[PDB]
């Protein structure tokens, strides 16, 4: 959880959305994760949470 | 159940023969887990040493709903450690390194290092030339280099497509065909290319090793069709031996009578003392980009 | 800055020569032996600074460079506001005089 | 470690007649394919089968882009005398005229 | 010895891949021998980039009616070819006359419609459809680069028709592409290998080395690359002027 | 003058020559193989690369399946040529021999001897090499080459056993061609390294089990005195099956069931004679009444 | 910069390395030892800097 | 180095010299037997080096002098590679009588 969202928020701050999209859709995607092919049935991604 | 396939035999394991603890019945999260499931995979379809085992897990209701399904396959890899099938590492006294597996060789070095350095005595300007870009290789081993001519593309002869293969035939202990090169016919010209064949004590089989070509809707690879190739001891060459028709002519066994000239080249011949340029498709391809 | 970068890349080879001397063993006699143990891997540790202070005196050289393209940049934009400031008085004049 | 070919014939005919080629498939996803094929193709045979349709797709793309490319007007050109007409760039001109 | 290329006359053909890889030597006695192992050079009929290799190459490169081939003939070819005008701008309709076969090569890039009858005009006058002397229709309709077997030696008419008109239409004229004439050109394909020599000199002394008997092997007769790689050539190289 | 750097490295480069080889797979028709080479200039530099040989189409290797060669920084001294890669816990180990000066303490004539020492160091995630695991081998180089490492080319190989996680290293005498290891057979020894860096010299009977490797050692040619090496590769019974499987998670359907943990963690093979047995044990996977939202 | 700063950080592990290796004697016979008493203590020294 | 194909008459002019330019490889010769030699087509530096060695397992510790032969080339961008070194003490010896 920690170091995804770090990077993230580096990203978002030097202003690159896409990869700060890609950074943070291993935490949380709204549209869901492709795993094996088919959307997976959990909705974070961080066991976690 | 679990059903799974190995090749042709399908096995079906049941939840009420193999299963180990059942759970109890209920809305909420119920495990099964299953007994040690035998499969006598004996029949598996090994296609290039690995072979597929389908597995499938499965749960429906007498509705007819379907529970859940989850189908996977898992790979069984068959080891293969043939003397002919291992990489094996050469290096030749000119220098070259090559990898050879079966019948195909792999340059595997460069050697445009130590002639660039007479170049770099002038300027770059001699260095980055076209000339030194044609610098011929040394031979990957001992081996010959065969041109071939293929005709004009002709529909009726070679068929709905202008592609050809050209196959290899007695090497090794195979005397099948083997894929060696490949090409598509020019509709307005012949096709020339110089092949490299490759060559070892006691490496061709009875009569030489064969070269073909092969278009679909025909494979001239009948007998004395392919180009023909040996090794003649006397002369310390290599030799075509159906060049022309021949009443007798000498072969890797000896004198054979019947000898009739090769089919589906326009032209076959032995270019003697033929070094190839270096190549820009070659492992050094990278280095070789970046230099030019 | 460039030669000097340069001057640090050269001593690798030195380095590293050094320790492959100095595995040999030294002494002879009925006391035989000598050899550095750990002769290889300083030079490792050598090659990896050398490395370390050519890359900083080759930032340092880019760093100057392009320092003074930006200085040239301001250069150009205060030659610029002359140059316009001049055209400007030169359509002053004539209003005065009108 | 399978064969397109038989792949396709196992998933012939298309409900047409046809013999189900990998063009037809170039279409739909892999959860599509496999769903739709449950019966017939197994959980490598479909994989594979996804696999080759789009490596068939990127080879045509790559090849329009290959055609087009000399075809161009733009380059005719000084350019124009380092460029050949391919065989293929014939056989696309012949098969759909301008 | 990498001796390197040559450009032939007319800008007609290329002298390639021109080298002697192996060079020995053997000073025995007194007498000083230098053998020239595998020289080898290989001949290919191309120009320099020009329309001659666009267009008059790929014309006699065609394969003849009755026997294709078409090699070592006798071709009528011209100087400089431009557009003169019509439709567009197709590949234009550019003639070869193979003059010992009585042949009528054309050559065209693109075609306007396929749907319009085409046919080829040569004639001195361009925009006079009676003024003609050869009329050849397209066998298929949407084809180029045929040859058409005139069978009469109207040489002097081939040559008193400049231009080289591919709209050839009765519904009207209806240009659609025509090329120019310019200069006039005569060229033989055929070889010899009494003819096809390497010559040495050795201070005075002359050695020649013919295709006919130094040859290792004939390349296969065609109009592409065709090399030529000969046997040891053995020079006596004893009497060269040695100076410093 | 910064081209003629740039030549400078591009030549120190280009005349790299590979000195061991080895295949990540049971068989020839898939997997990478590993390349170490070495730098003309008489230094201890070392490269490495790998080449993808599933893109072969008919001898015909594209030049995107390699991989640039890449310089091995961890302070490498191999003994001659006894240097080669291998690939165990799913990362690159580099695993050589080095050989010493030393001589007995205590004792008045003062005798020399050569002690060989394995060493064996890996590739980190940041492309870092680590400090090399060392063990002694003196014993084993010294059956194996009759006391005479001189006159014999001591050989190194190295197996990756998968099914065990283990390392399987060899140590044999380059000869013509090799027979059956352990008994009667002296001039291969072995040794077998675990995940933690331990090692277990083997026996016999352990030494019998892997003598179908022999096929990838390096031999000296029957014709004329030519060393021709051998790509090493990796190590399984018979058949290589993967030790589990993960089936995966599964939505039933309207939405109403789902199916989850399906996974099989022990699969085991069995070769006896000439039928395969695949056993899968405890297979489990759970059946729940859960709509995905 | 950043790769200088690597390069630095590489050194760490070469350094304790050779620290451990100039530990072990290195002459033998009637006269042995020759063991460096401080090698260790000189590889931290060198990490640190 | 010099080029001797300008002499006229025993005069070369001063522009067929070159700079004395300096060896930085870690060069120790025996005496002056150091000189250079030029094979494939660069620059090489080939001298001989005399080191004091003992016979090791000898009661009576005798010394005698070893020779090595090391070989360097010159790069392309002016820096020296490391020696080839090998030994030639027997020729040394069989040539000087000991």
């Amino acid at each position: 959880y920690y170091t995804p969202m770090m990077c993230f928020q580096r990203l978002l701050q030097e202003k690159q959305f896409d990869e700060a999209t890609q950074w943070i859709n291993y935490v949380y995607n709204p549209a869901g994760y492709i795993v094996n092919g088919e959307i997976a049935p959990w909705i974070w991604n961080c066991r976690p949470l | 159940k679990i059903t799974v396939m190995a090749g042709s035999k399908t096995h079906t394991f049941t939840a009420s023969d193999h299963i180990a603890s059942l759970p109890a019945n209920s809305f909420d999260a119920m495990p099964y887990t299953f007994k040690p499931l035998e499969i006598d995979a004996s029949s598996l379809a090994f296609t290039n040493n690995i072979a597929p085992l389908d597995i499938v897990f499965e749960t429906k209701a007498k509705d007819g709903r379907v529970l859940g399904k989850i189908k996977q396959t898992l790979s069984v890899k068959r080891v293969n450690y043939n003397p002919e099938d291992i990489l094996f590492l050469r290096e030749t006294h000119s220098g070259a390194q090559y990898m050879q597996l079966g019948v195909y060789r792999i340059r595997l070095n460069t050697l445009l290092a130590s002639q660039l350095v007479s170049r770099a005595n002038t300027g770059i300007d001699t260095i980055l030339t076209m000339e030194t870009q044609r610098l011929p290789e040394p031979p990957l081993g001992e081996g010959f280099f065969a041109n071939f001519v293929l005709p004009k593309y002709d529909p009726a002869e070679h068929g709905d497509e202008r592609w050809f293969k050209i196959h290899i035939g007695n090497v090794g202990g195979n005397t099948g065909r083997q894929p060696y090169y490949s090409g598509m016919l020019s509709d307005t010209s012949e096709t020339s290319m110089t092949l490299f064949v490759p060559y070892a004590e006691g490496y061709y089989m009875h009569e030489g090793v064969r070269l073909g070509v092969g278009y679909q809707k025909i494979t001239y690879d009948n007998t004395w069709e392919s180009a023909f190739f040996y090794f003649d001891e006397t002369k310390q060459q290599f030799v075509l031996i159906n060049d022309a028709d021949h009443d007798s002519g000498m072969t890797q066994q000896g004198i054979v009578k019947n000898i009739k000239k090769y089919k589906g080249f326009l032209n076959v011949s032995i270019a003697t003392g033929y070094s190839a340029p270096m190549d820009f498709n070659s492992a050094s391809a990278l280095y070789y980009w970046e230099l030019f | 800055l460039d030669a000097a970068a340069g001057q640090s890349l050269a001593g690798q080879v030195l380095s590293i020569a050094e320790g492959v001397a100095d595995l040999v063993p030294n002494v002879f006699g009925l006391a035989c032996g000598g050899s550095r143990w750990g002769a290889a891997l300083r030079a490792s540790a050598s090659v990896m600074s050398l490395s370390a202070t050519a890359s900083q005196y080759s930032a340092d050289k880019i760093s100057r460079s392009e320092a003074y393209r930006r200085r040239r940049q301001e250069w150009e934009i205060q030659r610029d506001n002359a140059d316009g400031e001049v055209k400007q008085m030169d359509a002053q004049l004539e209003s005065l005089k009108i | 470690m399978y064969s397109t070919a038989v792949l396709l014939n196992k998933i012939s005919p298309t409900r047409d007649g046809q013999t189900m080629t990998l063009a037809d498939l170039q279409y739909l996803s892999f959860s599509e394919l496999r769903k739709i094929f449950d019966d017939q193709l197994s959980w490598g045979e479909a994989r594979h089968l996804y696999h080759e349709t789009i490596e068939q797709k990127k080879n045509n793309r790559l090849l329009e882009a290959r055609i087009f490319t000399r075809a161009n007007p733009q380059l005719s050109g000084a350019i124009r005398l380092g460029i050949e007409r391919d065989s293929v760039s014939r056989s696309y001109d012949e098969m759909f005229g301008a | 010895l990498n001796m390197g290329s040559a450009i032939g006359d007319d800008s007609l053909t290329v002298m390639e891949n021109g080298n002697i890889p192996q060079i020995t030597s053997k000073y025995s006695s007194d007498n000083l021998a230098i053998t020239l192992h595998n020289a080898a050079f290989t001949v290919r009929y191309d120009g320099s980039g020009n329309v001659i290799r666009n267009k008059q190459i790929s014309a006699m490169k065609l394969t003849g009616v009755d026997g294709k081939s078409q090699y070592g003939n006798a071709f009528i070819i011209a100087n400089t070819v431009k557009h003169y005008g019509g439709y567009s701008d197709l590949g234009g309709p550019i003639t070869v006359y193979n003059k010992t076969k009585n042949y009528i090569a054309s050559v065209q890039g693109h075609l306007m419609n396929a749907d319009y009858t085409r046919r080829l005009i040569l004639t001195p006058v361009e925009n006079n459809y009676y003024a003609r002397l050869f009329e050849f229709p397209f066998s298929p309709n949407t084809i180029l680069n045929t040859v058409f077997t005139v069978g009469s030696n109207k040489t002097s008419d081939f040559k008193k028709c400049s231009y080289a008109v591919d709209g050839n239409n009765s519904q009207g004229f209806q240009i659609f592409s025509s090329y120019q004439s310019s200069g006039w050109l005569d060229i033989d394909t055929g070889i010899n290998n009494t003819d096809i020599k390497i010559t040495v000199m050795a201070g005075s002394k002359t050695h020649t080395f013919t295709a006919s008997d130094h040859i290792a092997s004939l390349p296969a007769n065609s109009f592409d690359a065709m090399p030529y790689t000969f046997k040891p050539l053995e020079i006596d190289a004893s009497s060269l002027a040695f100076t410093n | 003058d910064a081209f003629k750097t740039y030549l400078t490295r591009f030549e120190t480069v280009a005349d790299l020559k590979v000195v061991s080889a080895y295949h990540d797979n049971v068989n020839s028709n898939t997997g990478l193989t590993w390349f170490v080479g070495q730098t003309r200039e008489n230094l201890p530099e070392y490269y490495w690369r790998n080449v993808d040989i599933s893109r072969m189409q008919a001898g015909e290797l594209a030049a995107n399946a390699w991989k640039e060669w890449t310089k091995i920084d961890t302070a490498v001294n191999p003994y001659k040529d006894a240097i080669r890669p291998v690939i165990f816990r799913e990362r690159l180990h580099l695993i050589w021999v080095e050989k010493e000066e030393v001589a007995k303490n205590g004792t008045d004539p003062v005798e020399t001897y050569d002690r060989f020492t394995l060493k064996l160091a890996f590739l980190r995630h940041d492309g870092s090499w680590s400090a090399p695991w060392s063990y002694d081998i003196t014993t084993q180089v010294e059956a194996v080459t009759d006391k005479k490492p001189d006159t014999e080319r001591l050989a190194l190989a190295a197996s990756g056993f998968q099914g065990e996680d283990t390392l399987l290293v060899f140590v044999y005498k380059t000869g013509k061609s090799y027979s059956d290891f352990g008994g009667s057979n002296k001039n291969v020894a072995g040794m077998t390294i675990y995940g933690d860096g331990s090692f277990k010299k083997m026996e016999n009977t352990a030494l019998s089990r892997y003598s179908q490797l022999k096929n990838t050692f390096d031999i000296i040619h029957t014709q004329g005195n030519d060393l021709v090496r051998k790509a090493s590769y990796r190590f399984a019974q018979d058949f290589e099956v993967p030790a589990s499987l993960n089936m995966g998670s599964a939505i039933g359907d309207d939405s109403l069931t789902v199916m989850e943990n399906g996974n099989i963690p022990q699969i085991t093979s069995k070769y006896s004679s000439d039928n395969l047995a695949i056993t899968l044990h405890n297979a489990a996977f759970t059946v729940r009444y859960d709509g995905s939202g």
